[PDB]
């Protein structure tokens, strides 16, 4: 998404993207997640480029 | 130019073909059949090596 | 030997001879210089359409503009070039403002990338940002 600051936005938008190093509650949630359900998964392309 | 209009989004091609349609929906596909190509054969040979 | 290159790439008795006598007496009937100057007008290959194409680093090169507006301004520029080549104040053979409604035509531009999104931020900065989001440093 556009804007001058784009650092925090990937971590906020995608909770299943981070690593799971420890047995903290955040990683306890993230290690109990599915992984093929992140980002784009469908589009409708009608013209070449 | 060389290969530059093929870089217009979706470069994952297989084979080139050009076609038109009449008014009644009938089309005419023309698919030129490629001969074997020397640089790609050499790339496959050096990949085997 | 030692041929030059157009582009850089990786590295940053008595002989009377009664047969021939070459002086004069035939003029070119359509004209040698005129017909060959037409030929070297026609000899030049087509200029390239590098718009909407990736560069070395991966960013789409060209200006940020709507696709249809770029196609219409491109027809405008071709009409002005035709006017300068026929040396009138208006090109008699015109490419724009024709009777054909062509409001759906699109010529390629730097607005759209290869995947299908916009180029408000270039792809190198987008990739660098998406990988600089997740880093980690040493503890104090």
């Amino acid at each position: 998404l556009p804007g001058p600051d784009a650092e925090k936005w990937y971590s906020i938008m995608y909770p299943t993207r981070m690593g799971t190093p420890n047995v903290s509650k955040i990683c306890n949630f993230v290690a109990s997640c599915v992984r093929n359900r992140v980002g784009r998964f469908d589009r409708a392309q009608m013209m070449n480029g | 130019m060389l290969l530059e209009p093929l870089l217009s989004g979706d470069p994952r091609m297989t084979q080139l073909a050009i076609q038109y349609q009449q008014y009644n929906g009938r089309t005419f596909n023309v698919i030129p059949e490629m001969p074997g190509s020397v640089i790609a054969d050499c790339v496959q040979l050096t990949a085997e090596v | 030997k030692r041929i030059p290159r157009k582009t850089k790439g990786k590295s940053s008795p008595a002989t009377a001879e009664p047969g021939t006598s070459n002086c004069e007496h035939y003029k070119a009937r359509p004209g040698i210089a005129s017909v060959q100057k037409a030929t070297e007008s026609a000899e030049l290959p087509m200029k390239n359409n590098d718009e909407g194409t990736p560069d070395k680093r991966g960013n789409t090169k060209g200006a940020l503009v709507n696709e249809h507006v770029e196609a219409r301004d491109e027809a405008d520029d071709a009409t002005k070039k035709q006017a300068k080549d026929t040396e009138k104040a208006k090109a008699q053979v015109t490419y724009s403002d024709t009777g054909i409604n062509n409001a759906n035509e699109l010529s390629r531009s730097g607005n759209v990338d290869n995947e299908g999104g916009s180029n408000q931020k270039p792809m190198s900065t987008r990739i660098a940002e998406a990988t600089s989001a997740i880093v980690s440093k040493h503890p104090a």
